[PDB]
């Protein structure tokens, strides 16, 4: 979504962030992942991935590699190595 | 987590 291109944006979404789940807004958001205002479910701005389900211990960055590779602006952000090394490939 |  094109108003959620921003992190400033994406963080605003937090708003109703429930506070009992273990991961945090700023990480999220620092992802590319915005709250689309159900349970734990947010989605990238870019290409539009859902997560849900977040657990203690969970990085952003490290499951938006995990799950939806080809997302240009985590290639961007964190490079296709890391990306790589998170699908397996060294 | 988990995707959707
Ligand atoms: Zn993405």
């Amino acid at each position: 979504n094109l108003s959620m291109q921003t992190h400033a944006a994406r963080m605003r979404t937090f708003m109703y962030w429930p506070s009992s789940v273990p991961v945090q807004p700023e990480q999220l958001a620092s992802a590319g992942f915005y709250y689309v205002g159900r349970n734990d479910d947010v989605k990238c701005f870019c290409c539009d991935g859902g997560l849900r389900c977040w657990e203690s211990g969970d990085d952003p960055w490290v499951e938006h590699a995990k799950w939806f590779p080809r997302c240009e602006f985590l290639i961007r952000m964190k490079g296709q190595e890391f990306v790589d090394e998170i699908q397996g490939r060294y | 987590a988990t995707p959707f």
